[PDB]
Parts: structure tokens; C-alpha cells; sequence
């Protein structure tokens, strides 16, 4: 209803969603292959009123004129895509990428999705697929009678059958990197999604033009740091109980007015 | 972003009674230890769920 | 209908744009590249009755006759146009400045607007682009298979592709800046215009004749000082109770000769 | 009597509409699966005295002539249909949706209700019903010893029995949606009707046509954010004071008319 | 927008609602012109700084674009005629309603996910009550002098 | 004796139920054999004034009319049926189930 | 007055407002809608620009 | 006042009750002949506001 | 508005009521023409902006 | 519902009523939460019975 | 004071990551120890940056 009250009403909205982002971060902090969000602002409406560098003579121009601005508004949150610390876990389907590729995987309705998580499974039938089911392109069968897997440096994934001295190559895993890593769509579950922003999914082998190393018996963890979010929510913490104290002052304001 | 914050809470819980459980078991013939995997729940971007 | 109503009406306006200020600078303090803002005043007319320095008698003049002042008008808000202090998020894309520098970016309607928030990303075709989307001039292109950006203090973007042990370079990053700063007209989003009292924009390099560092991996914050917006809330509150207690005082007086 | 009273009268009618919304939205905050209203207001009739367009001269114009208006109106009560946050409860008979569809159950009348909400429970005869009793479409009935039930991303019920190491499928829970969800008829209950302002009901299964997912053990929260109802309220608060203090001002012009 | 009798109102209400047929509607339900037709397989609508709305569908990785909101820009804009439900109808002293894309000839930009409020000043409005009150105080007492007048007069 | 107190009358009473649930769910920690509760709360009645969905014109139809809604309510109290930890207390006469079974 | 046009770093100037001013102002007509006119009293009316 | 208040005061003095036991019990530790003591507890009334 | 001769009067009085056999009358008991009947199971009666 | 004219009734006459008065105080006979007095006297009812 | 404070609290926390690369790297043949040099931010010359 005042000025003052809508700019401090943008002010809560935003902090209110820098700790939401900070929270959410916090939460995940053991999930595997995350990537922790940032969210920046920008300036709102700046009303004219007197319309800087205006002429007001002839001859003498009125420098920086009236701009009485509005609040704040959030453009976006953005993944802050960095390596994440490697970890032996020590088992043979746990895979962790050394660059800045992704898993394909085929979502159940025909569409691919991009992960980044490492943790593959397989199912009754023998296809390696994510931990939530999902299974892997270009597809990776392991049969029945496996007595070992091996997937090396290039994502090639081989199987030792039983009194072989040999291995049988049962597939090759391949890589996914785009222009823009941020513009990606997150769906959950640890999966991305294309978007117009992140170019075109360009597939490509694990050492060449690009994309990213893959090293066996290792999962990549997630690179939220704790201290940061800490010092962050104290930021925010009183960022907010200020803006509030706003709110609270052009009440006051208002209050006076209205009783005279 | 309450929801967000005790959904990571729950999260840890179930992370310290797999180390627990694990634990425990420390002499116990034929065991095999758990491992608790955890994935985010975005909605469609821009905001998270836990 | 009586003046003191009208002068106490432009006291209760002034203060409440002084709020207005005080809140829209504590709505921007998450804002990357913001300067708070300062509102000037300036008192209205003077009614000129008794004109001082007249004959007050044959051989004497008037010493400082009865000049009746009206109320209270705002000037202009200036900005403080200071380095805020950097922040690490270690980006390679985020750019900070340690002078006196702006950023330049076209707007889609081919006009070109001026920036101090470094917060960069790459859209699908690899320039370098705002989190608003729009792109940062001169034109730096940032190829597919980039492994790693570097940005120097001078403005030179280098690529490191694969296999390659000299960087590539693929643009140089200016920085533009004008005699009076802060008459740039603000637009909002961060972005701040050319008028015709801020000079002209003079291109530089950064770390010439005046133009600032350009630091990869920093941020420059807001430089707005919270505990001075609340010494200064609680000046406003108390002023507005004063003018607010001056309407009430007239109002009482008016109802005196009604009652007449 | 007198214009501005009745002006006053529906602005404090109109401010005591968005309390009564404020407070709807506040007392359902631990409502599964509610959504947030807001009002919407809009102008009175506006008396039209002098024509604003009128010939005043041969070769002048009437600009904006004197209209004057009634008071306000509220036009509709819109809801926010977004994605409430996740809870997790626990229980393997409550099902969350992840996008933007309806679960279908039967009123007692024959005629089907739409709701977001759940919590399921199993009734003496094993078929799946709300908290309140009424039936989901269709009777995903249930077999007489279950040991576990599993609801999965695409609808599909499943029961695991005793000795059988294949789980049997008792059901498909499905998903309505419609063009415009704002226009469904509230009833109460976490129960909404069709009406001809939402389109028509498209039966599908979870993933396809958009219809959204389903998660076993979680519930979906309401979306109400508090933050924004209680600078609501500071805001309703005093535009009621201040529409009272225009009404109490008409009354004492009156009053001065009365006394003469 | 489109009035149901078919001539054009104006409006700066920016709450709009998907009716039944698709369509962006105002909250009254009048159309909004031009044509904004919102399919059923639609996951986010998200409407541009140029106005253009684009539509994201399950499975396309790419959005697509469904319509173009058009500002009417007015050379007098306070000249218009308010026709009461938050619309203004074009008159004499507001002719010409040029059609543009916003951001261009002088239009204005579109912000999604905000509503512009009411520029209402609430200090002004009670000084002005105070005002209008002892106003009226004075010129009753003013009828009440020539009452008195009048009276004495007409006594003799 | 307005529409917004009793609704927030209702919200004050939903409250309480649910911190007496808490309570009771607290004071039966150390009882044995004992299923937590949990409350559902439903929306009460809306006060409809303009029908959503009224044909307003001829041909236009008035989408999300005034639906003011009423409080809340809450429906039921549900236990959590959920096989809870075994103690070994070693007495002959304690016994534990361990499935979804009850004693008569 | 100076108007600002779109991409236009610079205003547009449009028009000088003069002011009449008369010799003895208290001599003028006043005719009803907020006008006056020059009268014998209050002749000599004189355009200038503002300020001079 | 409040049933959540006569509910968490139950409660508290249920549990001191066992600590009370587990006091005893440990104060009778070189006792010969002792049998330690256990506590065992019960949900109190039901009130039935809607009747399943 | 039909009166109780039969020739037709015209009112702007906008409170309306519904009589026991349907049928909107005024608030004198006069029947409104043109003749509009509502039923007796209606949940809400809307009157449109262009009367329907 | 008296007949305004020879064929119409009228709807929803003149009632003008007087103030408000209290009718009755009803008790609500429910079961209140119970309190531990650790007194071998105190005794509490569980159903809907009175002593005598 | 809390961007001056942040940043020796950044500088800390990368001095003691070092130092803990070089620990666990007691025991790596051909491993070179690692330190970390800090230098101070200054503006003016009156305005401390970290």
C-alpha cells in the first residue's frame, strides 16, 4: 500500500530464497554427483521522477536526477559445476568421471536424461541401469554367468566369464558434454534434462576432444562446502531480521499517519 | 524451507543407522554391510525439495 | 487551505522518499555490483513579504526582513559510486573489477548499456553473456571444447584446449568509463545507461590510464553499510512522527476557528 | 446518503475479503495437498459527468474530463497450482504427485470429485479410499494378506504376497488433468469438482501427457508461504484503518451538515 | 482485450487465466488480443522480455512458440475513458492506439511474475481528507452567516 | 462473530489438536507395543458468491470465481502399523511379534 | 521542454514556455475560467522567457 | 489447562517413575538375593471425537 | 414490470425476490417480464453481465 | 404470502423483530484428561457414570 | 567485517587443506610437499578488501 512496505516486501522474498537455496544445499550434502546452486539478484524498477541529465537551463544539465528504485528481483538459481571430491568406495559398479561429461541414460518414456552419478546397478535381466531403475545407453548387458567387471579409462566395459584367461568386451560407455552445463534442466532423482541453453548433447568418447575420464571403484561426491553455507545462513540470517525491522519501521510509519 | 532442511535431517538419520547397523554387526558371520544412496528431488529447476 | 498544512504535507513527502531510498538500498544488499543510494533535499520557496536590505527609515535599512519559507523538496539521488569488497565464489566465468571500470553489453534493441556485475555465463553458441542474457561486447566467443578460462588482469580471455600447451586466445574484455559516473541513467537489471550528463564512454583497457583489474574468481558485493540504513531508519521514523505531529497541530488549530 | 461513504463501505468490504483470505490460507497450513488463494479487485462503475472527448470549442478538445468513481469489487479468488514441497510420512499408502495432476475418487452421490491429497487408507473390504472414506477410480481393491504394496512412478499397484516371489498387479492409479485447474470448483473436503471453466477431465497414466509422477511415502505439502501472509496482514490491517478513518471523516462532515 | 460486444478495451492488470478453450483471459474473462492459445501438454508457461509466449512440452527439448502479446500504446494516455472493470476505452483525446511489440517505439518492457500495484500515495490522500473536512467546515459556517443575514434582514 | 476469526478459531483448535497428538505421541515412548499417531486435517466449507464457471456474457465464462473458504478441519487420527524395535529383556514369559499379527 | 526518445542518449528540445508578465498585475480581468485579460489598467503585456 | 500440558506432565512423571527404578536398581547392586525391578506402562484414555 | 391491470411500468429498483410458483417478482410482489422461472433444486443463481 | 393483487401473492412481507434472548446453558458431559495424585483415595471414572 | 573475515577464513581453510594434502601424501614416491602464499587486497589504501 506504501512504497517502502512492496520494496521491503521484495527484500524478505529474496532472502527467503537465498536460505532456501542455502538450505537445500545443506540437505544434499552426502548425495553423490551434486552440483550445489547459487541464486543472484538484480535491481528492480527505478522510477524517473526528475529524469537524470535533464535539461533544466539552457545551458546547465541536472546530473544523477531523482531515481527512487524499486526492490529486488532473483533472475535465477545456477549449478555452480565443479569436480567434486573422488572417493574409494571400492566396488566394481561404482564409476566416477574425471572431466565434465555425463552419463546417458533412457528415461522410461522414451526420452534421455544426463547423470552424473556414478552408482549403476543391474537389473534381472542384466542391463546396467541408475540406482532409481533407469537404464544406461547405449546399453550395457552383463551376462548371468559374470565372474568380474572392468570398465576402464575409455569406458570400456569388459566381463571375465568363468576358466577364461581372456575378457569379452560387452559394450562401451560413452560420454555426453554441451556447450552450457548450466542450462541444463534439473528433473530429480540426479537427472538433467536438455535445454535450448545447453546447446546440443555432443557424445563423445572418455579421453578425446573433451569429455571427461572414468576411473573404476570410485564415486564422485558432491562439492557443497559446509563452512560456507554456514557463514552464508549467518548472512542471511541477518539480512533478513533487517529487512524485517524495515517492515517493521514503515509500519510505525503508517500507524502515526493514520492516527492523527 | 523447513521441508528442505528436515528432509536432509532424515536423510543423516538413515545414514547413522546404516553406520549403526553396520556397526553392531562388527562379528557376525555372513554379514554384509548397507550403504544408504541418496538422490535430490527437484521440481523443475530454480527451487529445490530436499 | 492554510500553509504550515502544505509545508508539514512536504516534510511528511521528503521523509517518506528518504524511506523509499533507505529501502530499496536494503533490498539490494545480496545484489552483486550495487551502490547504495543517497537522497539530497532542498528547501522550497521562500515568500518574500518585507524585502530585506529596503529603507527602513531615511538614513537606515531593514537588517534581515520576514521571509515566510514554503516546505521541503528532494534534488536528486547519487549513488556512491566505491569498490565493495570481493567475494570468492571460485568461478572461472564470474569477473570482478578493483577500479573504476563498467562492463559493456548490447541490449536486443541494439543499444549498448553498461554493467558492473562480473556474474557471466555462456549461452548455447559459447559467447559470454549476463545472467540476464545478454551479451557482453566486444563479442568473446568461447569454443566447444574448452577445458579451462583464463582471465587476466588486463582483459585477455585465453582458452587452454586439449593436448595444447599454449593457450588460445579468443577475445579481450574492455572496460569503459566516463567523466561523471554517476550520471548514468539506471535502468534496473544492473544496468545503467549513457545521458548527456555523464560525459561519454571512454573504452580502455583494464589497467590503463584508469580503467580497473579485472579479478576471475570474485565478485564485487554490494557496498551498502547496514548499520548506518538503521541509525538512518530510526532518524526517519523519528522525522516522520515530528511532521506527522506538525499536520496534527494544524489540524487542531483549524478546528478552533471552526468552531468559532 | 452520501458518495463517499458507500465508496469506503466497499473498500472496507474489500479489505476485509482479503482478511478473510488471509486467514483461509493461514489456518491450512498443515493441509496435504492445499493451494494459497488471492483475491482480485477491481474498479466500480465511474459516474461520467463531463464527456472526456467532448467538442469544449470548434477547434478544442474535452482531455480526461471528470469521471467519478464508485468504490471496489473483488473479481475472483485465483489459487497458485504449483508443486507443494515433499513430505516424507513414512507409509506405504500415501502417494505424492510430482507435477500437475488430480487423483479421481466417487462421492457417495455417484458423481466423481478431483483431490491432491494422498492420504490413503484401506476400508474392511481392502478397497483403497481417502481419510474421509470415499472411493479412488478405480477400486484399486486390495487382496486379503498383503505383506507390502508398492505404487511406482507410472501408477502401476502392486502387491507382494506370502511364498510368491512375483508381485501381482491389483490396480493402475491413474491421474486427471484439465486445461485450467484454477477453475475447478472447491467443496471442501480436499475435494474438487469439474464445472465448465475447467475444460474437461483427460484420464492418463503418471508420465505421460504431463501428467505428473507418483512417489510412494511422501505427501504433498501445502504451498502456503507465511512470510507473504503477514506483510498481508500489516498491509490489510491498515488499509482497513485508513478506510475507517475516511469513513469516520465523512461522518463528521455529515454531522457539521446536521448541526448548522 | 476483446469485449464481448466486440470493440477493444484497454487494460494495465496484468492477472491473466487460461480458460477452458486454452486462452489467455483476463480475470474477468474477457479475451486478451491478440490470440494466446495454451495447449494441454504444456509444462511451463513462460512469457519473454519481447512478449513472445513459448510453451515447453514433454519430450521437445526445444520450446515452442505459441503468441505474441502486443502493447497498445496511446499518445495521451490519461485522455482515455474508464469504463469501470480496471479497462479504458480509447475517445477523442486518446486516438490513434498504436499496436507494438514491447520494448520498441517507446512501448514498455514485460516483467513475468509480477503485477504491477496501485500508485496510490497514502500520506497526500489523508492530508487531503484533513483538507476537504475543514473545508467544508468553513464554507457551512459561511451558509450559516447568510442564513443569519437573511434572517435579520426579513425580520423588519 | 466475523468470518476471518472463526477461521482462525478453527486454525487455533487444529493446532492444538495436533500438539496434543505430539504430546501423546511423547508420553508413550517407553510403553510397549505402541504405534505413534499422526492427524489429518481437511478444508472446510467455501462461501461461493460468484460461481466459478458462471456465464458472465453470452459466450464468456467467468473462470475462478470468489471461492472465500471457511477454516480447517481435522478428519482422523491415524496409527503407524510399523514392526517397532525388539529388546532383548531375556524373560521366558516376554514375547515380541514380529510381523502384522495381534494377541486376543 | 526536453523529451527523451528511445536509444537516444540525448533529449529532444521541443519548446521554450514564455511568461507574460504586465506592468501593475492587480489591474487585470479576471473573465470566469481561470483567465485574465489585459485591461487599461494592467496594458503592455510582455512575453519573456522565464528567469529573465 | 491445556490437555497437551496434562499429557507432557504424565509423561514426565512416568518417566521419573523409571528413573526412580533404574535408581534402585543401581543403589541394590551388592546386595545379595536381590531381584532388580522393571517398569512396565500403558496408554491412559482415548477420547473417541469422531468414532472409528 | 407487469401491473396488476396489465399494462407494463418500468422500474429501476434492482431488489428482486422469487416467488412460490418460481418466478421473479419485485419487491411489491409484481412480476418482472420478461418471465423468468427459476427451480427448485438450484445451488446458485447467477445473473450474468449481459443478463443471462 | 398475503395476495398483494387479484393473482399475485406477496413474497417475504414486513417482519421487524425484537432483541435476543438466552435460551439455555448446556453442560458438555465429556471425558476430561485424568492427573496422578499417587493418593490411595482419589478415584476417577472412565465412561459416563456419577457417583452417589 | 564479515567479507574481510570471510576471506582469512577462506585463506585458513586452504592453508590447512594444503597441509593435509601434504600428510596424507607422507608415504608417495616421487611427491613434491606443497605451501600456499597469501597476499592482501588492498584499494585505496585506507580500505582493506581481506
Amino acid at each position: 500500500m506504501i512504497s517502502s512496505l512492496w520494496i521491503a516486501k521484495t527484500g524478505l522474498d529474496a532472502q527467503q530464497t537465498n536460505m532456501d537455496v542455502i538450505a537445500n544445499n545443506l540437505a544434499n550434502v552426502s548425495t553423490n554427483g551434486f552440483k550445489r546452486q547459487r541464486a543472484v539478484f538484480e535491481d528492480l524498477l527505478y522510477q524517473t521522477i526528475r529524469q537524470p541529465g535533464a535539461q533544466s537551463s539552457e545551458q546547465t544539465t541536472l546530473p544523477s536526477g531523482l531515481q527512487i528504485g524499486t526492490g529486488v528481483r532473483p533472475v535465477a538459481t545456477e549449478r555452480l559445476h565443479s569436480q567434486g571430491n573422488l572417493s574409494q568406495t571400492n566396488n566394481s559398479k561404482d564409476v566416477a568421471i574425471k572431466g565434465q561429461g555425463f552419463f546417458q541414460v533412457m528415461l522410461p518414456d522414451g526420452t534421455s536424461a544426463y547423470t552424473r552419478d556414478g552408482s549403476f546397478q543391474v537389473d534381472q535381466n542384466g542391463q546396467l541401469v541408475t540406482a532409481g531403475g533407469f537404464q544406461v545407453q547405449p546399453a550395457i548387458t552383463i551376462p548371468a554367468n559374470a565372474l568380474s567387471i572392468t570398465i576402464g579409462r575409455d569406458g570400456v566395459v569388459s566381463v571375465t566369464q568363468q576358466g577364461q584367461a581372456a575378457p569379452v568386451q560387452v559394450g562401451q560407455l560413452n560420454l555426453t558434454t554441451f556447450m552450457n552445463d548450466t542450462g541444463l534442466e534439473s528433473i530429480g532423482e540426479n537427472l538433467y534434462i536438455e535445454t535450448q541453453s545447453s546447446g546440443a548433447p555432443n557424445e563423445s568418447t572418455p579421453g578425446l576432444n573433451g569429455a571427461g575420464l572414468l576411473y573404476q571403484g570410485y564415486v564422485e561426491t558432491s562439492n557443497v562446502n559446509v563452512a560456507e553455507e554456514l557463514v552464508n545462513m549467518i548472512q542471511v540470517q541477518r539480512a533478513y531480521e533487517i529487512n524485517s525491522k524495515a517492515v517493521s519501521t514503515t509500519d510505525q510509519m503508517l500507524q502515526k499517519l493514520t492516527q492523527l | 524451507s523447513f521441508s528442505q532442511a528436515v528432509s536432509g535431517l532424515n536423510a543423516a538419520a538413515t545414514n547413522l543407522d546404516v553406520i549403526g547397523n553396520n556397526i553392531a554387526n562388527s562379528a557376525t558371520y555372513g554379514f554384509k554391510s548397507g550403504t544408504a544412496s541418496f538422490a535430490d528431488m527437484f521440481a523443475g529447476s530454480k527451487v529445490g525439495l530436499g
